[PDB]
Formats: C-alpha cells, structure tokens, sequence
C-alpha cells in the first residue's frame, strides 16, 4: 500500500501538538516553528470543527523555512476520509479549460459527501458444485455446498446463478464472495488446502456489511451532467461543466442534509506557490470563497514586493490588497544552529544513513553556511562514498570528498563570474576556442 | 450542522412598506440610501415591463456591494431567476466570450410550467400482448397492497418493457404522460423459488397503484436554447459511460434563439407558461475587456434583456485592452451613459462594532464588552474584515481553555498568532532576502 | 484485467475480462439523481425540454418544417425531429440512401460528380485512373 | 408575447412623406431633418434594387440617434427583405476566422424568392386496406381519410406504402398528403382517441380533428439567405449547422457553383434576388484585415448595402499604430459618403422626453416635464429617460398616480450621472483602488 | 440588372499588334499598363512559363483591380481566375502556407475529354431467362437478361450479363420505369418514372421524367473541365466505403488539412502521363493577389519557395503603398511592402493617376451604363467634384442624384440635384474638418 521510495518530507508524519494546543520542541518528525505551528494547529482544529467555510489563509516566508513541511504536516494530521487538494500555480493554465473552470475543479474536489449505506453479502469456501443437465439442455438445475468456520450449507441454483459459476470458473476449496442483488461474484482466493492463499472465513455466511462512501462534489458534478460519463473522471476531458447542473447538486445535497441521508465533510485546498496566478484567477478567487459550499483555502509564497502576473504594478507578496484584505497570515522564520542539526538527524534516521559525530556538525556547519538542502543534498550522497571504501559509518573524509565532488549556489557564481568568456551570456556571444 | 460564510446573517433590504430604511434590521446595518435606491430597483425588477436596465453601484472595498446585491436576491425570493458572476468567467477557451455573454443574459429570464405527475406502481400479474406481425395493445395487471388495477397500453410502451426484461411477479413503474418505465425488481413473494438467485427482491408497495399529483417546472430560457442545440445528436435518458465523441460548446446562432422566443410566445399565448424576468449580476466589473464592453450595448437593447448589475472598487483606471483611455470605476465612457449609479459609503466606528457583534451572534459565540471595544478598535485600526475573520480562532482559543466565552487575552493570542496585510507589509520591507 | 481463471463434452468459452480498477458509487447518488421516482423529475423535465419545446415539431412548428423541407427536400416533415433527437452513432448506423425530390435548393457538388462516377469504374478509364 | 419595452421601441418606421420630406415629429423620429433624408434616399436605393454594394457611414456624437435611425430604416424596410445587425466585436471569433465571418455575415444579407403552389390533405385517417397483386412487386392501397364534416377514398402507390409504414400510421392519426410533391407529415393524435391507451408513451401528441374541406389549395413565399444555401449545400445533413453555428469556413468553390446556380435561376425565372442592408454597429474597433476585406469584399455583384455607425474622432485604428479619421483607414473613407449627426436644442429632448414616458404609461406633470429636460440639457438625455421610469416606481411608493417634481428630486437624490460621481470619485481617492492597486482599507490613521 | 463598381470594362481593348486606343472597352487613358497587360496575356496564353510574378502598383483609385478584371476578361471563362485578398489567408483551422497553397492550386486548370455509351429509355421488359439445366440446391438460374427498352423514334431489346440482375433488384428497378445502362461496367441506375405513367394514382411519391430523346445507343464526346485542388481535394477524401469512420467524418464538419506533398506529387504524374497520352490538357490561370502589403513575411518566404515549382501558373500582385515596413519585421523598411528577396523576381507595372477629361468621361460611361441621364453642365460640376475631392466620391454620387431627381419626378439629373447631393452626403476631407473643429466628445 502507497508505494515510494523516499520522500524529501517522509519524515513528517503530522504536526507536534498537546492537547493544549502547545508545540513540543521535538515530536512527529517537526521541529522548531512554535507560533507557525500552534497557528496551523488552530486552522485544524477550524477545518475539524467544520462549521464555518471559505476562509483563505497564507503561509509567507523566506525560503525553505518549513512551508511545505507545515501544508505536509496538516495534511498528515486530517488523516484519510477527508479531502486535500494540492496544487500548484502553473497547474492551472490548461489548454482546454479556462482558468476559472479549472479554480472551480479544484475548489469543488476539496468538499465531499459522506453517504453511509449497507449490503447483505455471502462469504465462504466452496465445498463441491454439482451442475447437472437435461437430456436437451434447456434448463440446468445445480446444487452448491459452501461453508465457513462454523456452519455450513447446501443451495440450490438457478439459471443466473448457473451461468454465474460457469463463467469466471469455480471449482472446490476455493473462497469467493457473491452479492445477490447484483449477480458479482469475486475470487477471494484459495482457502488453505495442500490434501493465492487466504484463510477460511468465520463467522455467519449471510453478512449485513456496512460501507461508508465518501463523494466529492466533482465526481457527482462530473456524472450529472450528461456531456460525458463517468470516464471523464480518469480520462481528464469533461470540459467546461455548464453552471445550472452545478446548482442542481447544491439544492440536491442541501435536501439531502436537512434529509438526513448524507453528511457534508469539508476539507482543505493547498495551493502552492500562489504567486504564479494571474489577477483574473485572483479575483475568482475572492469572490469564489463567500459560497456555503467553500472549503479553507491555504496559499503558500516567498516572494517580497514584486510584479503581480498579468498587470504592471508591484504588490506585498505578488498579491493584490484586496485579496490580502480576506486573508489571515502566518508568518515562518529562518532556523539556528541546533534546529538544523536535529533537521539533520532526523533525515538521517529516514534515508537509514548512520553518521559520527564530528560529520554530523561539519554538516551543520555548511548548512549553517550554505542551505539546509545542500546539507540534506550531501548527506545521502556520501553514504556512496563511504559504502565505495567498505565501512558503514559516514565519516568527516566522506563529507569532505562530497562537497569537493558537488558544488553548491554560491561557489557556482564564484566560478561563473570569472570565466564568464567560456559561457553563453545574456547576447549570445561566447568564446569556445583555447586560444586568442 | 449550521454553516456559516461571510453572509447568511444577510436576510434582506429592511425596509418599511413606504420604503425607508431602519437602522439595523435585516441584518443590515448603516448604509440607507444605497438600500433605498436598491429597494426601488427591486421594485422595478417586481413591476416586470422593462428590459435592458442596467445598475451600477460602486464604492470602496468592503462596503456592502456584494451584501447588497445577495438583498436584493433574498427580496426578489426564489421564483424570480438571479445569476451571479464574476467578470473573469466570460473568458473560455472553447466559444468566443460574446457568446458566453449572451448565454449569461439568456440565463436570466425564466418560465414556469405547472405540470402533474401521473404514477402506475405495483407488482405486475397480467402481461397479454396480443397480434392485430405487429402487437395492437398490451393489457398489464398490476397489484400493490390496496388492491389491483388493470391498464391497457399502447407497443411503445410494450417495446419500453421488454427493454427492461419484465417479467410476471417483476415490481414496475409507469409513468402515464412520458411513458417512462422503470423495473424496480421481482416481488418478495416470490422470493423462495430458488435457495440461491441473482434478483433483488423488492416487497409490495404499500399505498395505490395510482398515484396523482401537482408540480410546478422552472426553466430558463437557456435551457430550452441548449436542449435545441445539441451538436452530436439527442442523448438518451441513461449514459453512464460517455458519449462517443466529445461534444463541445458552439456559438448559437440567432435564428435558434428567434425559432425559442416564437414557441415560447406560442405557449405563453395559451395560459400555460408564464414569464419570470430576473437578474444578472456582475461582480469585478473592470476585469471586462472593451470588446465585452462594447458587445453589452447593443446586448442592452433586445426585447428581452434583464436586469443587469454590476459592481467596481477602482478609482480613475485604465480600461483593459486600452492604453489611453481612463475612465471612472474602469468602465467606459460609451457605456456609462447608460447606467444609474448607486454610491456606497465607509463605515463608522460603531457601525464596525454591531457588525462584529453581529457576525459573533450568528456564528454562536459570547463576547466580552472589553473584547468587542478591543475588536472594534482593531477594525478601525486595520481593516473591518480582519476583525470578522480573527473571531473564530479566538473562539478556538477559548475553547482549548475550556471556556465558553472570549476574553482579551485570547484576542491578544489570536493578534500575535495572525498578521494583517499591514504587519506583513512592514515585515516584507525590513528583510533581508524574500521576507 | 482481472478475468476468470482457472487454479489448476465440451468446455465452455465465456468473456469475464474485467479492469482491476473500481470506482465504487452510492445508491443514492443513482437512485434520485438519475433514475426516475415519485420524487424527482428527471422524465418530466427530459419530456419538456425535448418535445414540447422542440422546435422542430410539426404539431407547433410546422412553417419552419415545411421551410426546411423545401431547403433539403426530404419527403417526411418529421424527418428533422427523428434527427435531432437521436444520437450520432445511431444515425450513421442506420443512415440509408433514400431518394429526394428536384425541385429543391440542394444540388450536387462538382467533387461528388466526381467520385460518384468512380465507384464501379475499372482501370485503364482517364476518370477512373486519375 | 415576448417582448418588453427596449430602448428605442417607439421607432415605428422613417417619419418621411411621398416627397422624401421629412415631418417634425411622426411615428417616432423628432428632428434630425437630413440625417431622416438621406436615410430616405439610402432607403429608396435598397428598394429599387438595381445597384449592389456601397456602403454608407453614419458619424456624430455619442447620444445623436445614429442606431435609432438603423432602427427607422430596419422599421420602414418592411419584411421579407434581410437586414443583419452585428457588432465589432462578434467577428473575433475562436472558431472561425474573420475574413470567413466577415463573408457570412455579408451572405447573410441576401436573399432569393421562391415560391411554392401546394395541395394539402389534411384529416384523421379511419383505415386502411392493403392489397398486393400475384406477382407481389408492387403493392395497391385503399386510404379512409376523414374530416368533421366530409369523408372520401383515396387510392396509395408503392413508395406511399413504403413512406407510410415509416412513421407508423394507424387509425386516429391525424396525417397530411401533398398531391404534388408527395410530402408526409404525422400532426399527432386525435383528441377523440385520448382516452382508450391508458397511458401516452414518448413519441406521441395530442392534435384537434381538423375541420373545413379536404383539399386546400394555399401558395407559399419563402425567403432563403444565400448563407443557408452555402450551409446546405456543404454537408449531408447542414440544417443542424444552421441551427448550432458549427458551419466551419465554408470552401469557395461552393460559393461560386451557387452562385452560377443563382444565376441560372434568376435567368430561367423560379427565383428572384431581394437585396438586404447589412448594418455594423460600433465599426471602428475592427482589425486592419477586415477593412481591407470589407473593401475589397463590397464589388461583387452580390454584395448588399451596408451602413456603419461611428462616434470616434480622429483615434487610433486597430491593428496599427497612427491615427485616422473616425477610427477608419483612408482607402475605406474614399469608398464610402457619410451622413453626419448633429446635437439636439431643449425642444428636440423634450419631445423625446414626452415621447418616452408615453410608450412606458408614465403621466408626469409639466413642473416634472421641464426638470427633466433642465437635466438633459445638462446631463446626457438616457440619465432623464432612466429617471422618468424610476421616479414612477417612486411614484407608486407614494400611493400616487402620476409623477411629481418631488419624485423627480428623489430620482435625482438616489441615483447619480457620470460628472457626479468622477467628482466623488476624486475627492476620495485614497478610498480606491489606482492604476499602481495602492488602496487604504483602514477609516483611522 | 444589377451593377457594382464594375462591369464597364470589357477587356482591355488593344488591336492586332499595335497600340491600345485611348477608347476602347470601358478603359480610358492607362495607356502603358494597358500594354503591359496586353503583353502578360499573350504570355499567358503561349502556355509556357511557369512561376511568373507581376506586381502592378500605384496610388488609390487608379485601376488596378480594373486591370486584374480586364486580364481575366481577356483571358476568357475557361482560363481559371483566383481573385483574393491578403486577408484571406489567415486561417483558425490550417497554417497560412496550406492555404497559400491551395489557392495556388485553385488556379490550375485541366481539360480532360471522354467518350461514352450509352444506353437509356423505358422500361419494356424485364425478363430475366433461365438456364437449360439448372443446378441442384437452386432456384432461378440465371443464364442471361433480357430487357428492353423504348425511347423517342426508338426501341431495342438488348441481352445482357447475369450479374447485372442484383443492380436490377437493388435500384428497384420497375416496368415503366425509365433507367440509364452505362456500356462497360453495367451499373444500372433510376433516373425516375415515365411520365405516361403520372395519372396511374390518386395520390404518390414519386419523379416522373419526360421520356428521353433521340436513339436509345449513343455515343458521346463529353470535355470536362476540373482544376488540380479538385484532384487532390477528391482524392484526399477516402473512396466511399462501408466503414463507421468515413461516413462519420460525412455526417461531420469538414476540417481542413494540411494536404502531403506526396499526393500532390502522385496527382501531377497521373495528370503528366495522361498528358502525354493525348487525353487531358493543362490550363494555367491566373491567381490574383489584391493589397500584398498585408501578407506576413513567412508567406513572402513560401511564395519566394513555391514560384520555383514546375507546376505554378502566373500571380499578379497589386499594392497602393510607399516606403512602408513589411509586417512582422520591425526595421525592413521596404517599397510597396514588399521584400527585397521577392522584388527581384518580378516585374513591375506603374499606374498613372487621372485627370480632367479622363475623370469626366469615366464618370459619363458610369452613368451611362447606370441608365441615367446626366446634363452636360452636371457632368461638369461632377468632374470638377472629382478633380476637387475624389474621382470615387464622384462615382458614387451618381446614384443619390438619380433618386433625388425621380421624388421630383424627372427623368434628368440637373444642377440642384447634385447639390443637394453635396449638401446631404458629405465626403472624407469635410468630415475630417468637421471632426477637427468640434470638441462635444467626438
Ligand atoms: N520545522 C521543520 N521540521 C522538520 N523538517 C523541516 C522543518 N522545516 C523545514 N524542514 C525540512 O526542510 C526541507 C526544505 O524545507 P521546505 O519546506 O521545502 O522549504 P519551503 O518552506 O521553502 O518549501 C524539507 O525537506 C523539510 O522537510
Ligand atoms: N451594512 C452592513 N451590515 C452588515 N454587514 C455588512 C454591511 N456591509 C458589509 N457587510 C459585511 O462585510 C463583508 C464584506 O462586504 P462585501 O459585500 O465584500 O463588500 P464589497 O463587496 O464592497 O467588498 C460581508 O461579509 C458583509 O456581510
Ligand atoms: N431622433 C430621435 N427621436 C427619438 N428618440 C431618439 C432620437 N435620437 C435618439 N433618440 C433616443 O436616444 C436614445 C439613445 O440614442 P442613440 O440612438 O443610442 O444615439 P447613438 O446611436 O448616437 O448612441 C435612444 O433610446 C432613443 O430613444
Ligand atoms: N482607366 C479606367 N477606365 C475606366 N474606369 C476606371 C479606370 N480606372 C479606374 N476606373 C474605375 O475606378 C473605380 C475604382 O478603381 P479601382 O479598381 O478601385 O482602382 P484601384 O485598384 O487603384 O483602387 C472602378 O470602379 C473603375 O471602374
């Protein structure tokens, strides 16, 4: 299940919280970032209590500063069965929607339904199939024995449930499911019988199970309107959805609240980099947010007083004020020495590298100097080195051969600006020959 | 259980029957001239004899515009048609954005119909075709559990059944006007004839097999447009999975729209359909290029046209896809002849402070005195919506403290934990790299 | 896929492929929103806006139907409301050449003269080869 | 009926005599006593008919009345001639190109005549007797049609048997026949047969019996744009793109063949040319391509005449980057004579003022009167024509019949003109939002 | 009889092997270009060259157009003519290139000449005779048909093929029916119903066709005339067959596409081979470009590529500019719009503007040909308004003053008719005076 090989933010696995609502120092792989944390925990507990909506708030500070690193955290903390939709800005510039259309797929996927319904379902090991036939072949009688655990039974069969069995063959000993009310019959597997491999089932043959679906408003926006099916769902084409269908599903999912037969689970809509977003996208986004059916909207951005996409003006955060005048904002700070260094530690421990002492602070040191991410960049990349020596501990000379191998941004401007006759500058013009 | 988003304590214009505002009711507070002169309006959208009227009203940021229009959307009730919008949305990749304009104002005038729904249901008992080789009519029983009732049929509605595989002791539905059937499943009499089959057993509906009853249809005058105007072909009633090829938006030619107002008249003619004129509201209204801009005059002056509302924040600005052109509120000066604007005003102190006092009412939590005079001073201070927006993760705050009612300490938690546009701002510009 | 196989007189062939992917749905989703019941009104609606405000209907139309019929000359006034309101795959399974009257405005294209004189033709003829 | 009172709907028509002199104020139109002229004449030159392409430019102040006279020539035009209104901006399209638009939107203002003799049997049919000869190749029939008040026996062929088993026909049905062109029609059902099935069905209606005699004998005239012969003519089944637009840049070959055709009928004498006015609104925010096209797109024998309507002085032409006259490149302005409108006096708004608040049933005092035609003088002429219909409503907020000067100052109060609210608009401008987006949000400093 | 800024030119109006007098065909003066064109048709018409390119320009309204209309006159109806615009080449659906393209291919023309049997009339007979000895497990051998056939002053029973009886039985073919047997393939089809049968029922649906003239068996020559976008257009569009894709793109909006190179290449070796057979003939004609100063320079680039083709015809550009930058450069400040590459490929026509006399008799053939009658004091004043403002100002003043003379009932067109002609349309220069002067937002 939910296959992947390492990620850059597989350590986080929600944020460190009391149950005051009080950062601890170290806890669920986050460290550091009290106030940006106790203000992300605020927004959980605003998404949990899921009885206010359209509230759009906004995560801005200099890079790699644990901006992602919070998003992953909230999103690791609403658990499943809720809905998270993340995004980018240039996500949203498609070739075959406009771009309020998409916005509006994306805000409509971030809200869902939760319909509870119950099936009456048959489970159990085959024991012998009899199908018997006339001397013409018209009708077939048949007889099946099946058991679990503790009963077993004998049916008799009809035509349907004959040539049920008969496709999607069914011999003895083997465990199937077969719903009635809809003919499906499933190969759980083969029960363990040496005279796939799963277990004989317990209990009752006859099961009332009861399954939980969770819907978004997309999926049935999608199967509503009648321009395309279901398929569209996976294909990716649906096309710009007319607007009458999409309050069709609102006064249907309203009626179907004040029934009682559905619940409405709002979730989380994360965009990140906001910035790349044009002012049209910006002002559907304003107005998009005072619906009922709207969920919290997070945007996360870095940049300081620069253009805003599509005009010729500058605005705080590549934002427009009034944009700025609905939001509320958390605000994240750089890091010190011993928040980079357990940073350090703990992706050590997920990328399974053990490391001395004395690398682990020249590791500090240069991320102290450099970045975070050169240092989370080189920490796995000297496990090589050191695996191509035959030891299993990193040691400093690792480290050492590493940032000799692998450059980083400033030493690579250090070395451009001096030899910048040997590249192509911003005119095109280059020198490629040794001499003259 | 109860939502709540920047509105819904917004019931209506409040207003007298001589038409003069109170103070605060309704939900409104502040602000009577604009309610007064958009209560007028309401008044001449209910008179229902003009067409093409266009409203402005205009103001800064924050002032009651989009408040004001969703009044006017709680008075006119829920009959009358209202299409809100926002200007950024007539852009599409698939038609010409003209023609999204004119779908947008077709959307705005609607009919009524009032229709009765007829409903056979029941188990079937009898099912007698008979050869007149081409079946004349079909006779069918069928039972529920106040006695039983036989029909004739017509073989469309002989071919409908044996679509559905229908056999005797089969639970169906028949509607009489459109002829639809729909098999619900077999009878849960007939349950124990095999210990093991693939039919969902169905009990005995429990009341008449006739069923009657009165129902009213609202449509648009869209709808009718793009259900004359399908590119592919007529769908079917069921397609779970999708049409063959993809079809696409076209531009609808006015021939169509004449050919839809004439059967529409034909109809009105004969006391069925009646003529429901509503409201098309533009939000953002200096996002339109002058193309949309230009297209709106003469889209003003059909015989059919709505009410039409628009809404801007700007000052003396450059109109899009111009460079030498400025003009009040971005609108041009071509179209601005046109309309009746209605000035909104910025709000008081006080003002600030019953809208707060409002907005914590309607959300269901309890303030202090001094919390609402430390709120209302913030809002004076920053922004009204800063205020509005801080109240709920005060609310969590005093939550967590297991208390019920907010205090000023968790106003200054909440002040410190989240920054405005401002302190942001003073951040950005004493920073080093990036903020 | 995941079809039905065999964990090993005549023997029976049947197809059971089926996708390994399930996307699961709700009853109810199905049951009010696209099913007719006594509570919804999906036949009503699909009613009215497919024959009663069809404006191809000769029994409220018929000035535009006996228009259409002298621009393409086809012999049914019924003939554009059976196409309207049947889908595409549909129509071209089913299409037959039936023959139009003259006196019509629709003529025939100088390509279709073309290709309409290639159908039986065999080589070595100008038209033909070229 | 559907239609409300629109803009300018008091405009019945050129208020011209015999002479082509035009009267002061008649059937809509008050003073512009050239403008109403060369309209006249611009008039009688689409009626005779005998010259084709030239296009005419109506030029003035925004305000002046140049689409209410397109709308007195559209009104006096009478039917059956084509007259297409478009804008600018509707030819910039995503689908189609604009030269392609632009040779659409000319054909579509043209027409030819045809006229049809027809023959219909109209009734309910009662039975019908099939019988086949030995051989079995054809088939006879026996048709029972009645009426209210007559019955007869009419006799089928085979292609009737085989066209009437399609759109299957049984007793009840009220059907019908052409005898000269054999067309086949289903009008629905007898209401005498309503109440036997129990249940309608999808594919069925309800029609009266039809009264009177059998065979009546009625012509028809139809009118057919050469734009729905380019449309027909460039697909198997082309109605469906008329209806939904999706024609898709018609080839010219096909233009040209129905244009021979046309021709040729004209020649031999089935048809005959009624010539159109094709009239562009806000012409100048058209591209450099389309004028080029519209000059040399209008010497073409089938080519209507066309009017434009301009309130630009001399401003930049689209696509390039100097300025012209009008907004118009000089090679279009060499083709074209310009009809110029001038500014109205009090007298000339005050009719239309009177005029107005006729056509909306608004009775207004004198006092009333003459306050709004003080603010027309002063402010533009459409605010007064919005306030007259506003300050009704005040009216009967009121409890009162007709309208006061009271209502007209509430009027003037709660709704504002252009200069009023540039004027609030500079006086507060830190309150919105500039050109730069710097706007203060916050009421204390 | 309509009229429209044109047709009173018929042709250009030169003699045999001399000079073009001032009076001939509607053209006055242009003397020079009028040789100069007299010139390009006879090389149109010795059928050599391929790839030619001429550019006549000048001011407005000096008769370019007029001159392009007299070439086509000139040339004759068979010879193709192509009039476009700089405009039309943009396109939503193809590149610019495929349509630059297809125009060139539009003005090829081939002459291909054919001769056919015939054989058509009533119905007499249908018989369709069995064999001797028949073959077991059937029923109906066919060993031959009979049919007969009746026309006017002739009738002849023909035996035929077993294999036409299934084009029998599908095209419904009747007694009394009148039908069309083409000789090689067979292939029946119904041309209708015979009309002596048009009384047989009260009420019908069927085409009853006169009886068809002359002998039933004939043989005749028939010249087709088709040009080589209509070849490639035909043989693009794939053979009528029975599968879902074709009939589906029929039943569909007919999208361009941007046609191979290779098909052009297999349709002229088909029509070379045919040529050299002494079966078809090429028609070159004339493809004419009006105001080429609107073209990009990408399609001045494939026209320089494509007037180097084998296959070409002859191109006439006209341009009313100066010194003018091309469109999409930014610096190439060029003659008439037009690069300097394409310059040197073709030749140049100068067109002189008019004068007095000149402007007073075009204006008199237009009236002329308007069927209106004008004093010759009028004429005067309406030559001097068109040495004054415009010569087209005058020309389309014609027929206001025409009107304005019927209201008051006359049959002549006098002085106060053309000034109320001036005071009610006004032309370019007072407008502008009039848009200078007034400052009512205008
Ligand atoms: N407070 C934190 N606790 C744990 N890991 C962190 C923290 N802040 C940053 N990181 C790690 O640093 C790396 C880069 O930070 P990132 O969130 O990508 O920066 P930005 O906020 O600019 O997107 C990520 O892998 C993230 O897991
Ligand atoms: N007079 C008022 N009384 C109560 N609430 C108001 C009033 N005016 C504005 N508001 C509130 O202010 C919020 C934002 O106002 P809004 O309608 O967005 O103004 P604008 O559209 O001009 O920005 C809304 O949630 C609205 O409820
Ligand atoms: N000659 C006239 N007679 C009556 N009403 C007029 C006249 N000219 C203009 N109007 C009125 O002025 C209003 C707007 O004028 P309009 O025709 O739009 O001027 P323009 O076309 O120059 O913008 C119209 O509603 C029309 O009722
Ligand atoms: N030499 C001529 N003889 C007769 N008529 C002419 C002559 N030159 C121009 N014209 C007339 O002048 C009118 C406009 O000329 P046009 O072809 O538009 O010139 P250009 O192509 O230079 O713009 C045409 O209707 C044409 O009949």
């Amino acid at each position: 299940k939910s296959l992947s090989l390492i990620a850059a933010h597989s350590h986080i696995t929600g944020l460190g919280l009391d149950e005051n609502l009080q950062p601890r120092p170290t806890s669920e792989g986050m460290v550091g970032q009290l106030q940006a944390r106790r203000a992300a925990g605020v927004i959980l507990k605003m998404v949990q209590n899921g009885t206010i909506a359209g509230r759009a708030v906004l995560v801005a500070g200099p890079p790699s500063t644990g901006k992602t690193a919070l998003a992953m955290g909230v999103s690791q903390s609403l658990g499943k069965d809720v809905p998270f939709t993340a995004i980018a800005g240039s996500e949203i510039f498609s070739l075959e929607l406009s771009k309020t259309e998409a916005l509006t797929q994306a805000f409509r996927k971030s809200i869902g339904i939760k319909i509870k319904e119950e099936t009456e379902l048959i489970e159990g090991e085959v024991v012998e199939i009899q199908i018997d036939r006339s001397i013409t072949g018209g009708h077939k009688q048949g007889k099946l024995t099946i058991k679990t655990t503790d009963m077993e039974t004998i049916y008799e069969l009809g035509n349907k449930m004959i040539d049920g069995l008969t496709k999607e063959k069914v011999l003895a000993g083997d465990v199937i499911s077969i719903d009635k009310a809809s003919g499906k019959i499933t190969k759980l597997g083969r029960s363990f019988a040496r005279s796939r491999f799963v277990q004989c089932p317990e209990g009752e043959l006859q099961k009332r199970k009861t399954v939980v679906h969770t819907v978004s408003l997309h999926e049935i926006d999608v199967i509503n309107s009648r321009t395309q099916g279901f398929l569209a769902l996976f294909t990716g084409d649906t096309g710009e959805i007319r607007s009458e269908v999409r309050d069709q599903i609102n006064t249907k999912v309203a009626e179907w609240k004040e029934e009682g037969k559905a619940e409405i689970v709002p979730g989380v809509l994360f965009i990140d980099e906001v910035h790349m977003l044009d002012i049209e996208c910006f002002s559907f986004i304003n107005r998009a947010l005072e619906d009922e059916f709207a969920p919290i909207v997070m945007m996360a951005t870095n940049r300081g007083v620069s253009k805003t996409r599509g005009t010729n003006y500058k605005s705080p955060h590549g934002l427009p004020l009034d944009l700025l005048d609905r939001s509320i904002i958390i605000t994240t700070k750089s890091y010190n020495e011993q928040e980079i260094k357990t940073i350090l530690s703990i992706r050590a421990q997920e990328e399974e590298v053990e490391l001395s002492s004395d690398a682990l602070d020249l590791l500090t040191k240069t991320g102290v100097e450099t970045s975070l991410r050169y240092s989370s960049n080189l920490i796995s990349v000297a496990q090589q080195i050191a695996m191509k020596r035959k030891n299993n501990t990193v040691e400093v000379e690792d480290v050492k051969r590493a940032y000799l191998l692998f450059l980083d941004s400033a030493r690579s401007v250090k070395y451009v600006q001096e030899n910048e006759s040997q590249y192509i500058d911003d005119q095109g013009n280059v020198q490629i020959s040794i001499a003259k | 259980v109860t939502r709540t988003a920047a509105h819904t304590h917004i019931k209506g214009l409040g207003l007298d029957e001589s038409g003069v505002a109170k103070r605060v009711e309704g939900g409104f507070v502040g602000q009577i001239e604009a309610r007064e002169a958009c209560g007028v309006i309401v008044d001449l959208i209910k008179a229902k004899k003009m067409s093409g009227r266009a409203i402005l009203l205009a103001g800064g940021p924050s002032t009651g515009k989009t408040a004001l229009a969703l009044a006017i959307s709680q008075e006119l009730g829920p009959k009358v048609p209202f299409c809100p919008l926002v200007g950024s949305e007539l852009y599409s990749v698939e038609v010409k954005k003209t023609e999204t304009l004119m779908e947008n104002f077709r959307r705005a005038i609607g009919l009524r119909i009032k229709e009765t729904k007829e409903v056979y249901e029941g188990e079937v008992t009898e099912l007698t075709p008979e050869d007149a080789k081409t079946i004349s009519h079909v006779i069918v029983g069928l039972k529920s559990a106040k006695g039983t009732k036989t029909l004739r049929l017509d073989p469309t509605i002989y071919e409908s059944i044996q679509r559905e595989k229908v056999s005797i002791g089969d639970v169906i539905y028949i509607e009489a006007n459109t002829g639809a059937v729909k098999r619900v499943g077999r009878s849960d009499a007939y349950a124990t004839e095999f210990d093991l089959e693939t039919e969902e057993y169905v009990p005995l509906p429990k009341g008449e097999v006739h069923k009657k009853k009165e129902i009213v249809q609202d449509v648009t005058l869209h709808d009718l447009d793009v259900a004359n105007a399908r590119p592919q072909g007529g769908q079917d009633v069921i397609s779970m999975m999708g049409q063959l090829l993809k079809p696409k938006k076209t531009e609808i030619t006015e021939k169509l729209r004449q050919e839809v107002n004439k059967v529409v008249a034909k109809y009105i003619d004969q006391g069925v359909a009646e003529l429901i004129p509503g409201v098309l509201f533009i939000d953002e209204v200096n996002m339109l290029d002058i193309e949309i801009f230009t297209y709106l005059n003469k889209a003003l002056e059909s015989n059919i046209a709505p009410v039409v509302v628009l809404a801007s924040n700007r000052g003396m600005t450059t109109v899009r896809g111009t460079e030498d052109v400025i003009s009040p509120h971005g609108v041009p000066p071509d179209l601005i002849d046109r309309l009746l604007i209605v000035r909104t005003l910025p709000y008081d102190k006080d003002e600030i402070r019953t809208i707060i006092e409002r907005r914590a009412t309607v959300e269901r939590l309890q303030v202090e005195s001094s919390a609402l005079d430390l709120l209302a001073t913030m809002g004076t201070e920053t922004s009204l919506r800063y205020a509005l927006q801080l109240l709920a993760p005060c609310g969590i705050l005093a939550q967590t403290s297991n208390r019920k009612e907010i205090v000023v300490n968790d106003v200054n938690e909440a002040k410190l934990l989240f920054l405005d546009a401002k302190r942001s701002t003073k951040i950005l510009e004493t920073s080093a790299n990036y903020l | 896929t995941t079809f039905g196989k065999t964990t090993s007189k005549f023997t029976d062939l049947i197809y059971s492929s089926r996708n390994p992917i399930k996307y699961s749905l709700p009853r109810l989703i199905y049951e009010d929103l696209i099913l007719p019941n006594y509570n919804n009104d999906v036949d009503i609606a699909n009613k009215l806006k497919n024959v009663k405000f069809n404006i191809f209907n000769p029994s409220t139309n018929y000035e535009l139907c006996l228009f259409l019929s002298k621009l393409t000359g086809e012999p049914s006034l019924n003939e554009f409301f059976r196409v309207s309101t049947t889908p595409l795959l549909k129509r071209v399974i089913e299409r037959t050449n039936g023959p139009k009257n003259t006196d019509s405005l629709s003529f025939k294209t100088i390509t279709q003269e073309l290709l309409e004189v290639t159908r039986n033709a065999p080589s070595e003829g100008v038209m033909a080869s070229l």
